[PDB]
């Protein structure tokens, strides 16, 4: 569970294991996007 | 392999155990190798699509 509002805006760079399911309780729209990376220095 | 792998690897791979870290020498053969594709041999050696 994340709250956003230190500045208690956690984004770390979390792992994908098989698939997410993600879930917002949200008003501010900041919804956007997501990256996808396995080596993020062109290995694949 | 892999099912459904993509291999466009160019960086120099640790053959052995002499680690290259950009060298490109010894136990350092580059990935990539090109063809000698002429019209001179058979069709062993000719292109296909």
């Amino acid at each position: 569970w994340f709250h956003v509002i230190t500045k208690r805006f956690d984004n770390p760079v979390l792992p994908f294991n098989d698939g997410v399911y993600f879930a917002s309780i949200e008003k501010s729209n900041i919804i956007r996007g997501w990256i996808f990376g396995t080596t993020l220095d062109s290995k694949t | 392999l892999k099912p459904f792998e993509r291999d466009i690897s160019t960086e120099i791979y640790q053959a052995g155990n002499k680690p290259c870290n950009g060298v490109a020498g010894f136990n350092c053969y580059f990935p990539l190798r090109s063809y000698g594709f002429r019209p001179t041999y058979g069709v062993g050696h000719q292109p296909y699509r």
